[PDB]
């Protein structure tokens, strides 16, 4: 029956295999007497060569090779949410069950989904209605928040005949189609290549703010809901800080969570502690809107590129759905080194830097995956992705390939610092590098959702910290005591910037997360102190005694950070007693 | 003309090997008929004996060597032209997106096209205002020059192409330009920004847009401005039009050259880029200009970023090499406000002569620009001496040419991308910042012109 | 089966044909025509070729008069418990002149990848009895934490010293060393044999010793038997397992000549692109096991080239490395042993292992408390010396006198001093009962009341 190759060549993961004249680029194979996988990437007449998503050791020539004629896919239905798959979306908790060790071994496949579960198939849609590509027929709960629709798969276009609510696997038929071809059965499971991009209607203007409760984010760098933002910095800046945190408290839907190369051990900390990070308002675990892609930097090399595909596959599903997605990738440059060692062992000629000369182009269209979008299907709903990538340059050199590649087709860039890292000051964005393409539009939203002024307060918040920059350096000329009252005055409030706002402790219960309105609030007193102190100064106030004059008022200030959410008019009561204590200090 | 085999010996990212075949043709267009119904185009990049290598635009992924076959279609790649292409939208490779009916040709033109005869040449002298005074006043626009802009990646120049091509007017030509917009490798939002601008101004309803974006195949990106360009000389050369054709982003095209080059394991230049690749990129930006007893004529904006925003890179120093000057836009001036950003001193015109002075612009063009570049370079090395060394290092006449630099960023080059000044208010605003410095200090200027128009 | 078809030689590198049956990474035996045997690897098979690299290299094999024999597994160590004790060289084999050890198993000395699913997150303390790390810089057990180092600094004393006095307060008897040396002087070796064996840490240790005269591909195989040596006495055993490896630097030497003689092209400053990944199979295989009481946990050691932390090892090892201890020319030149910079210095986990029931209440206030002081202070410093004395606030001169007495007598404790966790924070609040109240900030003042005098 089905031709089988045979190994002629194993080195490292690249496998080369005669006798495959019937196979396909991009096909899955089953490679040598274990059968570990493996994905056909080029030919030169019957010889394909492979590369493996596994270890290779213990392989050689002359052992079969079989082609299974799919391209590297997942399996999207009901039960992958709150599941940790690895880079080829095997489920690593069965995965422990089956093979009944605390170690990944190789040569075992393990349906991606479970089978056998049964699942509550809730039908919505009517006998006889023309369907196609989108529609959906139905929903199962999947959870009590999040509703799993059933779609019609891309390509599927038919009168529904006979469609059933009742209990069912992800195997059974739940829906009978009369097509040209003939009537087809539709289960609630579909399957969909990661390399593929899953087409939609049209991409629309990515123009509402993402939350993230994150200060310096949200305030002055802030993404939006389908934008992309990338966070590159050197070892210990705290790039997985920050999407840890952005995982955690972001006002999306879902979140897709990928460890590409990373370390074991942050992997088991998402799964030990979001079950225990419960939603006040609805009562669901932080790990029931999310999904864990885990392959970790001892894992096989070439599976690092498979879990970015198979996350931001599954993160296009549920945007399918309408919902609003975010997906981390932690850390992109473990990708792109991945695409060099194979592109080393391929012999290519190299791009720059060593890495191949379509990197560019394959994070380009990464990156063009994520976006608000129209979905398929006649109601037209609207879904994102929102993207944020970890990039790890060597020696926090952002003048490297991947940085710089990734900075042509994303609007956020937070670059994080050695030197405030050092300083422990967290998150250590940059202020003066770090941009966001999205502030002026955000203000906009901002102003108009919050009837304030907003967009004027991050602009003079920005113009002070740029000012410390400036002045800064004149001190560096002439020292501090030169200094006008009105300067030094600049530099404590920018220093108050600094402190009281821009900081801010992932670590803490209450800091870890700052709302919409807080953020407000905080930045209102820590500006109005600035617009006061200055009036008191030319009214003939001093600076030194209006700083002794305001230390409790002060001190007020860097606290507003630990106040709780249902107390913030402990945080707006703060500037009226601004007021009053500069009006008194200038009587005085 | 037409061959079909079944002979592919090689599949090796985007190229594909073809054996035992015969009259094929360099650069002929090619099909691959796949083994599952798909149809992918090509094109031979070379032929011996009875062999052919070829490039395929899709790439190659799910592709059976085996039971796949190639069609040598007789013919180069070629773009099927007609008036009713204006207000379409249209792929990298020609084929319409918007839909709407297909065009029926009214030729078939092959997308390298052909050099213009030197002697044939009309030299380009029409100024084009665009109410930029950075350009009109100091990097001069004329109709039918290469004149491109460098930017980097964060950077306003979807913002200042738009701006030129919705100001930019020539004083006695009452037609609006016919806008040819060729998207090379740009995201969604890049590209959505120039359409909603186009919409807003109607200019869509006199445009002709190829759109390669960076979800479509980077191979496709090799074609994308040769179509643009083909488009461009049949409206301007057989219909008349007056042509602005804007090209972004050509590193991406650049970097798509590389991947073919690198595939085909060719001998790399500077960088890994391709040895030739000043002469494809002159291949692109020769393509500009006006032709002797010809009304129409064609200007081309190509767009590029920096790498790394060194303008030592291969691809803005072999640009530079090519066109006829390049605007450049600096990190530094935009994150100071200035808008549009454009640093003047590494940017350059070189028609600006032959299109500016009495009866083009107006008789004191040349001498103020000059005297600007001038007073401009001093006070900026000024203020770099004053940041080093403190404000009190500085000479008195040193804290004019500062104050200068800085006069001339805020109010003359930061006027706003909405901005639409005419020459001569441009013109008067560089003699009021001229007016900071002493006479005495006007050595490029002669006595006549300043005692005519310096107050 | 024994192949008399070596084709070529290239540095440790062998070239074997007419082969059959062989497998990518298959251990073989080189018979020589002197009759010594040296074991290798295979690196690629391909038809009837195979291509090995040979641990003690290829000077003096005459290869037409030698014969192959591949052998049917990957390279092994023979595990037991009775290796505690005991000295090995860098490929496992006896070097104290005792018995052969006779293994309950043999493990494919790559290891495998603990599931994620199945880890469990370091957790608890590790006593170094060294207060910079103890108190500021905490090592949990479980935990990747390197040292970064220097030429002519003393790394070596520190090695020591940690593998002498490490302990956990909470288990008995539990608590074993395994020392790999890589590519270490004679005296260096010298240094560490007597230090075990004079102190008697020799007999909760193994030791496996490459030093720089050895071959040097043996430095590939030197940290993955010790780390398969580890995770059997912490997984198969239940032994809390401290793995201590030195030095790093002289292992990417050995990768960078086995790229050399693939030919290779190499990777940033010399060394192989893939040298985060192949430090990565060593670094992660640091850890705890849901269900297993044992742990181990892994101190790498290197030296940065040019005291330059964007070297690719420095970096690459702290983009793996759960944080870092820096050691410093300038405080080695005051005199303070260890010269640990605090500054650059981080444990990421080290909140895990702190607190009431592992330390004490007050360990997290004077952690942060001294840092923000002694960071302060040696900004005052840094004034003071460039700008004088007059020139410091009243209130900064404390700062100044803080921070020296921070390095003289809180950091510089010496080689052979073991300073328990209770030692160590008692004297933190000597330290910080230098400075006003009014500047205790980060420190709670019931805290501050019960702890200070
Ligand atoms: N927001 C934060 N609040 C408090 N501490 C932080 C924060 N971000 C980082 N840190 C500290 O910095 C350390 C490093 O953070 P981490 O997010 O692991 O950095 P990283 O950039 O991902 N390191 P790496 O994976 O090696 O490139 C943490 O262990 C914390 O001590
Ligand atoms: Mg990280």
């Amino acid at each position: 029956g089905m031709q089988i190759g045979k190994i002629i060549k194993v080195s490292g993961p690249l496998v080369m295999a005669e006798n495959m004249s019937e196979a396909s680029i991009q096909d899955m194979c089953l490679v040598g007497d274990l059968g570990v996988i493996g994905e056909i990437i080029e030919m030169r007449q019957d010889v394909a060569s492979i590369q493996v998503y596994e270890e290779t050791s213990g392989i050689g020539p002359g052992e079969p090779v079989r082609s299974t004629g799919e391209a590297l896919s997942v399996e999207l239905g009901p039960g992958i949410i709150s599941q940790m798959f690895d880079g080829i979306q095997r489920p690593l908790d069965t995965f422990m069950e089956v093979t009944q060790s605390n170690f990944l071994g190789r040569g075992v496949q393990l349906p991606a989904l479970d089978h056998e579960k049964q699942w509550w198939f809730e039908a919505t849609i009517e006998e006889g209605t023309e369907v196609s590509a989108g529609d959906i027929i139905g929903y199962v709960d999947e959870t009590k928040i999040i509703q799993h629709k059933i779609m019609v798969p891309n390509g599927i276009k038919g009168t529904v005949q006979k469609i059933e609510s009742g209990s069912f696997t992800i195997d059974d038929p739940i829906c009978v189609i009369e097509t040209e071809q003939g009537l087809k059965e539709l289960t609630m499971m579909q399957k969909w290549p990661v390399r593929r991009g899953r087409p939609i209607k049209q991409k629309l203007n990515p123009d509402v703010p993402m939350i993230t409760g994150q200060r310096v984010i949200d305030t002055f760098f802030p993404v939006t809901k389908g934008g992309a933002a990338a966070v590159p910095g050197p070892f210990g800046a705290g790039k997985t800080v920050v999407q840890h945190q952005i995982a955690k408290w972001s006002d999306v839907d879902l979140v897709v969570y990928v460890g590409c190369g990373e370390r074991g051990n942050e992997m088991t900390d998402v799964v030990n502690e979001f079950p225990e990070l419960i939603d006040p308002n609805t009562g669901e675990s932080l790990m029931e809107r999310t999904v864990l892609i885990a392959n970790t930097s001892n894992m096989p090399v070439a599976a690092r590129e498979a879990s970015i595909y198979t996350g931001i596959t599954i993160a296009e599903y549920f945007r399918d759905m309408g919902y609003d997605v975010a997906i981390m990738a932690d850390s992109t440059s473990r990708w792109a080194e991945a695409l060099r060692e194979m592109s080393g062992r391929l012999e290519e000629m190299p791009g720059d830097e060593g890495y191949p000369a379509y990197l560019g182009s394959r994070l380009a269209e990464y990156y063009e995956r994520s976006g608000r979008v129209i979905a398929l299907g006649s109601d037209q709903r609207e879904g994102s992705i929102t993207a944020i990538s970890a990039v790890s340059p060597s020696g926090g050199d952002i003048s490297e390939p991947v940085t710089q590649n990734t900075l042509r087709v994303v609007k956020v860039f937070w670059g994080l610092d050695s030197s405030l890292a050092q300083k422990r000051h967290f998150p250590s964005i940059n202020w003066i590098q770090s941009y966001s393409l999205y502030s002026t539009e955000v203000g906009r939203y901002m102003d108009q959702i919050l009837q304030q002024d907003w967009s004027d307060m991050v602009t003079e918040g920005m113009r002070i910290l740029q000012e410390e920059e400036q002045l800064n350096e004149i001190v560096r000329l002439v020292g501090i005591d030169s200094l006008s009252d009105n300067d030094r005055l600049t530099l404590e409030v920018a220093k108050s910037i600094r402190e009281d706002y821009l900081q801010q402790n992932a670590f803490d219960d209450v800091d870890t997360f700052t709302s919409r309105e807080k953020q407000f609030n905080m930045l209102k007193v820590i500006l109005t102190f600035g617009k006061e102190a200055r009036k008191a100064l030319s009214l003939g106030a001093y600076f030194n005694e209006i700083m002794e004059g305001t230390v409790a008022v002060r001190e007020r200030i860097s606290r507003s950070k630990y106040i709780p959410e249902e107390e913030l008019a402990k945080i707006s009561s703060i500037n009226e007693e601004i007021k009053e204590t500069i009006q008194l200090i200038v009587s005085e | 003309m037409i061959k079909e085999y079944r002979t592919i010996k090689e599949v090796v990212g985007p190229l594909m090997a073809v054996e035992k075949v015969s009259g094929v043709k360099y650069e002929e267009l090619i099909e691959v008929r796949m083994q599952n119904g798909e149809i992918r185009r090509g094109q031979v990049l070379e032929v011996q004996e009875d062999k052919a290598m070829v490039q395929i635009f899709e790439g190659t992924s799910g592709i059976n060597y085996k039971n796949s076959s190639v069609r040598f279609l007789g013919h180069p790649l070629q773009l099927g032209v007609s008036e009713d292409m204006i207000g379409r939208v249209f792929d990298g490779l020609g084929r319409p997106k918007d839909n709407g009916p297909e065009i029926l040709p009214e030729k078939y033109l092959d997308i390298n096209g052909e050099v213009i005869n030197p002697i044939a040449r009309d030299y380009p002298d029409e100024f084009i205002q665009t109410g930029i005074s950075a350009i009109d006043h100091l990097n001069t626009l004329v109709r039918g020059q290469k004149l491109p802009v460098f930017s980097g990646s964060g950077l306003p120049h979807k913002e200042l192409a738009a701006q030129i091509a919705r100001q930019a007017t020539v004083l006695d030509s009452s037609d609006d330009f016919a806008v040819v917009f060729a998207a090379i490798g740009i995201t969604f939002e890049e590209a959505e920004f120039f359409m909603e601008d186009f919409r807003q101004t109607g200019a869509i309803d006199r445009s002709v847009m190829f759109m390669n974006l960076a979800n479509d195949p980077a191979i496709e990106r090799i074609a994308t401005p040769r179509m643009a360009l083909t488009a461009a000389e049949y409206l301007a050369y057989e219909k008349g039009m007056h042509v602005l054709v804007i090209m972004t982003d050509m590193t991406n095209y650049a970097e798509a050259l590389r991947e073919i080059s690198a595939a085909r394991r060719e001998v790399p230049g500077r960088r890994g880029y391709p040895g030739y690749l000043y002469t494809n990129l002159a291949t692109l930006f020769e393509r500009a200009g006006r032709i002797r007893g010809l009304k129409g004529s064609v200007t081309q904006i190509p767009i590029l970023t920096m790498p790394e925003d060194d303008k030592t890179h291969p691809i803005p120093d072999l640009t530079g090499y090519i066109t006829e000057g390049q605007i450049i836009l600096t990190r530094e001036l935009y994150k100071s406000g200035i808008q549009p950003p454009i640093d003047v001193l590494p940017s350059l015109s070189r028609l600006k002569d032959k299109g500016t002075g009495a009866g083009k612009t107006r008789e004191d063009h040349a001498a103020t620009m000059n005297q600007l570049f001038a007073a401009y370079a001093q006070g900026k090395q000024a203020k770099e001496l004053a940041v080093v060394l403190g404000e009190s290092a500085l000479s008195d006449i040193d804290k004019i040419y500062a104050k200068f630099a800085e006069r001339f960023e805020n109010e003359y080059v930061n006027q706003g991308f909405y901005t639409n000044r005419t020459i001569t208010e441009t013109l008067d605003l560089g003699w009021e910042l001229l007016a900071m410095l002493p006479r005495t200090e006007l050595k490029r200027i002669k006595d006549d012109l300043l005692d005519k128009y310096l107050p």
